[PDB]
């Protein structure tokens, strides 16, 4: 990801960008944590099950993944729009699946 | 070792700070929470100016916030970067704001005064030096226009070297967010006029239109807006925390810049700006850099130069960069439009460059001015403020106070002879 | 020396720190039991002490 | 943290009771029982384990409003002690339930709310809720004020009243407790609003398409509007409007306080997905005479000071351009001592819709509150009429008879006089 | 240990005993055999390595009340010492329960009380109950008292007696009894606490959520009170006070020591659930006019010292905070003398809660003993009616008859009179 | 070979004692039933200070119990470390306290005195030398402030060299815990200033303040509230028990900081007290330290420094440190706030360092105080009592007891001029 100036956007909702690349970055860095408020006091060093609801923040900006609903041309199809936002609903949760 | 000290008053004071921590805590690579998780050995040379640390490899940002009532605080700790600021630097009252500059200069403003200053105290004298302090607030509010001046004043008792450098927001002429400006912004320049050493003036309207015109924003929220005034704050201390060719600090640019104690109110512009798809196309070089700093549109605060005439100049140079190609532009934009520089003073035009850039550009300029086209900005005011003073009844909130109507022939006044003092330097 | 003395000094703050932690754990717990003997106090009162049970 | 108390008079005001806090319990999310399936603590305390209540005060002189909420749905919420009722009612009399029966119940009142107050580390201000016509509400609502000033002093008191409609009347004796209220409201209230109910039944069927309503529509819609007031206290946003903001900016004068209020957009659940409803068109719908809920036209006079309240998807930008139109017109004129003329407040949480309900899922609103002249339209009837039945002295024997002096009915006709003096005085121009 | 010695006179008094002895063997865990299924030795002592029994003596001039707790479960309990009844009872005259029958038994109990102080090594304090209309609680307890003040000298003796009410009255010579005890009392007690029935009629009813209640209810809360003033003697506590304490701290003067009694909190059990019930909270509670168990306002007069006992989770952080605010609150009035004017104590150990009662379990508590000028609203209503009687000297001819001279009649009444403006004389300020 | 007996009186001394050697014991390494279980031979030189040993490895602290009723005696023994005490030393009487100076001192006290001073002679006279006593007490009261001062007067007669410190609790200004005080702290004033040669003065409230300003304890206790007590009168003495750099014990601290005989009351306050979050911003230093000691709100006692102006003061450090370092600060702390201290007296600060500090901390401090604000302190109970005498107030209950009115002319008189002394020496 990284920190919105005029020259990082998401290319539909204009908001922050995140992004694939090859680079050794320390935005290319991902931390895990629990849902709620605050729950990470309970479980801060639990093993992850699969299936498990958990948010994806990335370290430098502490902020969590969430899939946008708008859609481009991606030639590959219609491929969702993905930012690193303010956390709200439920869109922003992830859950690991192995198959 | 020239530390620095950081003041956030008010609503518009925290949103600009803290849009701004994220700004420097990029540039220095450092993580929210407040650990270097950074890309080189040059960011570690000088970071004493901005943060303190704490044993355990953490960071804190030398700042204290300051606000009347207690909701613009929490959104501040809810939001993302709400761990990294030290617990005992938020200091809030328990009463509203008002909006109202009396009541906070007198009634709410005297309890927290004691209060902020020992909070000062810890900080400033935490340091082996101390270059000056930093303020950040708005001319239109309450709790800014009122608290913000009031610590000024003791700061300057207690410290009366160090530089006292404040970023003020002016209230806009065509539609405002208050409708009892002309009262607060009037009584707040008497006291920024004799306290502070200098003053930079942002009006909201510019910055729609620079975003609007430059970067092609559909829909610019505040948070794209302080990006640019936190962008101009960033560039004036780079001199401090990097190398270069030929530096300049604050005192450098009060020195230069400020013939007079009284002729110091400034207004900033950033260059490059260039729209989001635009940029590939853009040979941005040297040359390229001052067409738009110079430029009228560019111009941070709205008062158009080309009615005005300039007093001083100054210019910042960030990125490598050729000293002789700086030095040609400072002489052909002085020589092309001789009209526009008084003719008293020879070599109007400051300069100076630095080694490192921001992030993602490879070189960049700022712009800080000061000029007769500021009688603009006061006349609105205070044609404004004679409108409504006509009818003395909305004086009556600041009455109940404690203010006697006198203060607003004084405060009037001063800033009327302000304004007859730029006219006679024009000539 | 200096080596042997950083060491030391880091060594020290860690602990006080992984201490300092422990006690915002326990502090955490407390008020967990004190709503939990809250909501004891609210089971006696609606099914032991009831209006149809006054001498 | 940051915190108000609400007190609610007659019958008005508790039905309104039930249509505000049926939309504050289901927008915060907590069910009636008081439990849990943030901005919490502005409206509701809590006593441990999961339980909440309201932090507000019902009254009035007669059981049978009352007893409806203490058997109702909601009965477990509200905490017993705040539910107060007298004996007998004020049969539409201001002297019988400001003398006679008002003091025998003001003095228990006050326990109630100051009690209530203590649980009050940040407490800004209060709501009151007033039916102008009745006689509680103009009778103990008049002493509750009066006793609230000495008690608390330089605490916000604002009002939220139902003035009299312009034609459509429900009490012969209105005019009198409309007049009589006023003297006590205008050097005790900080700040009063007034809505009618015959401009509520015209948008409640012009703009919402409902045939015949009742009032327990026009409860919602009221509800709607203190909802957006009260969000700034309560949500982020990128303008937040503190209580005290609210007072000064509005106010030119000591006595001149008197707002109207709009809302917008006021669109049925059918419509509602026609239209995209910009912030420019949303805006532009409050200005018209038809969308007031004060039946008194404001191109008969002139703007004295504006606020307006966003809550939705509402950019700041975009914010600046309406007003700035609205501006350029010529329909709506201003003062021209009043170059700037307003406030806006930015709210993030959208409107929420309430089942059975009749409005619609918008995702940004506009709410609105001016000062203005023409409200001067409006004393003007009252005044009127309160001439004629007084000259052949057509209903003096009620009034004496409960404690009331005589002399209070000039005094108080002067008193309107006086006001009306102002809003002409502050007409004028230079 | 530290031993305390009770004593019981008149109907009132035994049938509030037996109410605090139910509570205190429940609450040390005695089975009402004595036997067991500590601070035991304050109240009870041991046999033989089983058996306990209480400090007290029962005594009225009439078998009835007694013989209830002969025939009881209790019974087994007491010594059969204890319980002494006379023959015939006083018939409500004060002369006949002081000179011709109460002559005929003072000798027989004084050898008991004294043959118990031989048990109590560390003795401490006497207390005694009264009902001031009654004949024996009047005429028996100033006798009692008279011989009690030669006896053991400096020694604490604590009284806690039923002020006759400012309007419910069951005696017609009631007035004549208050006054010629009130004399004797006023020399020889260390300190009484007054109340009255009327003010737990009010309470009981208001509070405590009972429509009919009878003398049963009001026997418990007095308990209460006693309870947690013996709670300090027991029980660990982190500011302990002792009964000499209570003496030295409340009286200024040594007429002046007549003190009032509060309670909070006193809420019903499914009122309880609802209220947080804090520190703070109580405290205010105690100072409404409601909840004094003397029907006097104290905003009619001036505190002097007040004393506080605090029992359950109490933290002395938080008593500190909560008396300095109630010392902000204009509605209470010091004398000027008294800066401090508090003496708190903090106890750990909870009430304790009886099988079927109405008192809800809050697990902290407050109780107060306040010393008022406002008691002297109540002397002037007892004076008021005792002269209405004297003038045409309607019921001398009873008291005459039996042992009394009339010129301790004026006497007393101007001993009376001699305290009215010692209390306005102790209201003044310089 | 310095020993130390040590006596505590009343409700608040047996608390506070029982507290006290909780932490002696744990320093030094004592099990609660009396055994040596330590871990460094440095623990074992110089127990002698405070301890007997009984034949077996059982050590006994030189402790003796004072009270009029044995209510918290008994609350005591069932404590933790109750065993340790001998039960030769708990001396009680069987009567009511009565919270009365006069009850305490003539009717009470005069029975208990003849026991007590021998339980007293058998500790003073088991040890090859003696350099003072310790008491423990309050002054509000009526068992520590009436039986105290009376002991004190027995022990100043018969061992007139011996060091008499005294540590006292002072009532409070806003919420006191009795009403006749200015009775009871007037008369106790009279015995102090003539009989003892060292007195400290602690005020509840100001150990309120600490724990919610500092500590952010939600709920303290009088647990804690007695455990920031304990460590100065460990800090105190800890220079005879351990080795250091510069030795200073009760003897020398007397002759540096007291002037004149009568001026001999102090403030105290101890640092590091860390917050339970501000812990991880806060690095240790020895700046850190002398920070907090001078800090007024760090102070014990209600009366505040910057009111009045010092006449000596004492900061002694424990631990391992730099010594240039410690002395460094005082020098800093005395020039930067010169408007507090007085002229005629130069380098005010007194220093000393030892070498062990406290379990779990590897630096700490104490700091001892002398300045002319105790002139408000006195004023308060003058203030008071004086009303409380003007109308014969609760004066009957003390004359019974057989105590003259002209004992009360005598007090106020003596404690009046003592609030004189310290004027005339402000100049
Ligand atoms: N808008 C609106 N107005 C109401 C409502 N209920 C009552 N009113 C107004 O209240 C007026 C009559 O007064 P009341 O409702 O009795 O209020 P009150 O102060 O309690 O008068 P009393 O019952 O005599 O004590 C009517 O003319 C209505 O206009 C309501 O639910 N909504
Ligand atoms: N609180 C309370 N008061 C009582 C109770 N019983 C009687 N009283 C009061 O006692 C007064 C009546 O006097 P008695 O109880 O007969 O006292 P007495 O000394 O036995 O009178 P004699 O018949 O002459 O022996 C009335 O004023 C009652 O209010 C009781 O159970 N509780
Ligand atoms: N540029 C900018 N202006 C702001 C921001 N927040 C508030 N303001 C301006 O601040 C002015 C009034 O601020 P106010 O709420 O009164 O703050 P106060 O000084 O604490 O009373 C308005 O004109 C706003 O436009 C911000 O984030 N950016
Ligand atoms: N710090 C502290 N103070 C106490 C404690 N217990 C009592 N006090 C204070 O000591 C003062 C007098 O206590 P008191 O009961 O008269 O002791 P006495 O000398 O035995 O009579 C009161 O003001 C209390 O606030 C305690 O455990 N710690
Ligand atoms: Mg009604
Ligand atoms: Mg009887």
């Amino acid at each position: 990801s990284h920190h919105l100036d005029w020259s990082h956007f998401s290319r539909v909702s204009r908001k922050q960008l995140v992004y694939s690349t090859e680079k050794e970055t320390p935005q290319a860095i991902w931390r895990v944590e629990s849902v709620g408020r605050d729950t990470m006091m309970e479980m801060e060093g639990e093993p992850v099950h699969i299936g498990e609801p958990v948010l994806l923040k990335n370290v430098t900006t502490n902020l969590p993944l969430i899939v946008q609903d708008a859609t481009f041309l991606n030639d590959y199809g219609s491929e969702h729009e993905l930012i690193c936002g303010k956390l709200a609903d439920k869109k922003g949760v992830w859950t690991f699946t192995d198959h | 070792v020239r530390e620095i000290v950081h003041i956030q008053a008010g609503q518009c004071g925290n949103q600009i700070g803290a849009k701004f921590w994220e700004v420097i805590s990029d540039e220095h690579g450092i993580d929210p929470t407040g650990s270097y998780h950074g890309d080189s050995d040059l960011q570690l040379e000088r970071i004493n100016v901005y943060y303190n640390e704490a044993t355990g490899g953490k960071y804190v940002p030398r700042a204290i916030l300051v606000d009347l009532e207690p909701g613009t605080m929490d959104s501040v700790r809810a939001g993302q970067f709400g761990q990294l600021f030290r617990p005992d630097n938020f200091v809030f009252g328990q009463s509203g704001a008002g909006n109202n500059w009396a009541k906070g200069y007198y009634t709410e403003g005297q309890e927290l005064c004691e209060s902020i200053l020992d909070v000062i105290r810890k900080e400033a004298e935490s340091c082996d030096c101390l270059q000056g302090f930093q303020l950040v607030h708005s001319l239109g509010g309450g709790t800014g226009a009122g608290l913000g001046t009031l610590l000024l004043n003791k700061l300057r008792e207690e410290y009366p070297d160090r530089i006292l450098s404040t970023y003020s927001i002016v209230p806009s002429p065509k539609v405002s967010d208050t409708v009892v400006e002309p009262y607060n912004c009037t009584l707040s320049v008497h006291q920024l006029v004799e306290s502070a050493d200098e003053v930079f003036c942002i009006d909201n309207e510019a910055l729609y239109d620079i975003c609007f015109r430059t970067l092609k924003l559909t829909t610019p929220t505040y948070g794209d807006l302080n990006h640019l005034v936190s962008m101009v704050m960033s560039g004036t201390t780079c001199a401090l925390r990097f190398p270069g060719q030929l530096n300049s600090d604050l005192r450098k640019l009060a020195v230069n810049l400020v013939p007079f104690p009284r002729l110091h109110f400034f207004i900033v512009g950033f260059a490059p700006l260039t729209s989001r798809g635009s940029q590939q196309y853009r040979a941005l070089t040297v040359p390229e850099l001052t067409s738009q700093l110079f430029d009228n549109k560019n111009m941070m605060a709205a008062c158009d130069p080309r009615r005005g005439v300039y007093l001083t100049a100054s210019a910042h140079f960030r990125g490598r960069m050729s000293s002789k190609e700086v030095d040609e532009q400072m002489l052909n934009i002085q020589a092309r439009n001789t009209s526009y520089f008084v003719e008293w003073i020879p070599s109007n035009v400051k300069s100076a460059i630095c080694d490192i850039p921001p992030r993602g550009l490879k070189m960049a300029a700022t712009f800080i001015g000061n000029t007769t086209a500021f009688r603009e900005l006061f006349t609105r005011v205070d044609s404004q403020f004679q409108k409504m003073y006509a009818r003395r009844a909305f004086i009556h909130w600041y009455v109940n106070e404690g203010l006697e109507t006198v203060e607003f022939d004084e405060a009037r006044s001063n800033m009327t002879d302000l304004i007859q003092e730029y006219e006679m330097y024009e000539t | 020396r200096l080596q042997a003395e950083k060491e030391e000094e880091e060594a020290y703050n860690q602990k006080f720190l992984a201490e300092q932690k422990l006690l915002a754990k326990l502090a955490a717990h407390e008020q967990a039991e004190l709503k939990q003997i809250q909501k004891d106090i609210n089971e006696f009162r609606a099914t032991r002490q009831r209006p149809e049970m006054e001498r | 943290m940051r915190e108000v108390i609400s007190i609610h008079v007659g019958q008005a005001g508790v039905q309104i009771g039930n249509g505000c806090w049926e939309l504050y319990c289901l927008e915060h999310g907590i069910q009636p029982d008081g439990q849990l399936p943030d901005a919490f603590n502005t409206f509701f305390s809590e006593t441990g384990a999961g339980k909440h209540v309201p932090r507000a005060v019902f009254v009035d002189l007669e059981p049978t409003v009352v007893d409806e909420v203490r058997t109702g749905t909601y009965r477990q919420l509200f905490h017993p002690e705040q539910l107060i009722s007298g004996k007998e009612d004020a049969a539409n009399n201001y002297a019988r339930g400001h003398y006679t029966v008002g003091k025998e119940i003001i003095d228990l009142t006050l326990d109630r709310i100051r009690k209530l107050a203590d649980q009050c580390t940040g407490l800004q201000g209060f709501l009151i809720f007033h039916s102008f016509g009745g006689g509680t509400g103009a009778g103990f609502g008049s002493l509750l004020l009066e006793r609230l000033s000495v008690d608390y002093g330089k605490k916000s008191k604002l009002e939220f009243t139902v003035y009299p409609s312009p034609q459509v009347s429900t009490a012969i004796v209105e005019p009198y407790n409309s007049i009589l209220a006023t003297h006590s409201m205008i050097d005790h209230s900080d700040c009063a609003f007034m809505v009618d109910n015959e401009a509520l039944y015209d948008l409640c069927r012009r703009a919402l398409d409902i045939e015949r309503p009742t009032y327990t529509n026009l409860n919602r819609l009221i509800g709607q509007v203190v909802s957006s007031l009260t969000a700034s206290l309560r949500f982020d946003g990128a303008l937040n409007v503190d209580f005290t903001e609210f007072q000064t900016n509005l106010v030119p004068y000591a006595r001149i306080h008197f707002p109207i209020c709009s809302y917008a957009p006021v669109i049925s659940a059918e419509k509602a997905y026609h239209e995209q409803l910009s912030v420019a068109e949303i805006t532009n719908s409050l200005f018209e005479p038809a969308n007031m809920m004060v039946k008194c036209d404001p191109r008969h006079g002139k703007y004295m000071a504006c606020t307006l309240l966003y809550r939705g998807d509402v950019v700041p930008k975009d914010v600046s351009a309406a007003v700035a139109t609205i501006k350029t017109k010529r329909t709506i004129q201003f003062v021209d001592w009043c170059p700037t003329g307003f406030k806006m407040g930015i709210n993030y949480q959208p409107p929420t819709v309430v089942p059975g309900g009749d409005l619609a899922k918008v995702q940004r609103a506009v709410c609105m509150l001016a000062n203005t002249t023409a409200i001067a339209e409006a004393w003007s009837r009252l005044d009127h009429k309160f001439d004629l039945m007084y000259a052949k002295r057509a209903f003096v024997h009620w009034y004496v008879g409960e404690g009331m002096e005589e002399a209070e009915f000039p005094e108080a006709r002067e008193d309107l006089a006086l006001l009306e003096k102002d809003y002409d005085e502050v007409a004028a121009e230079s």
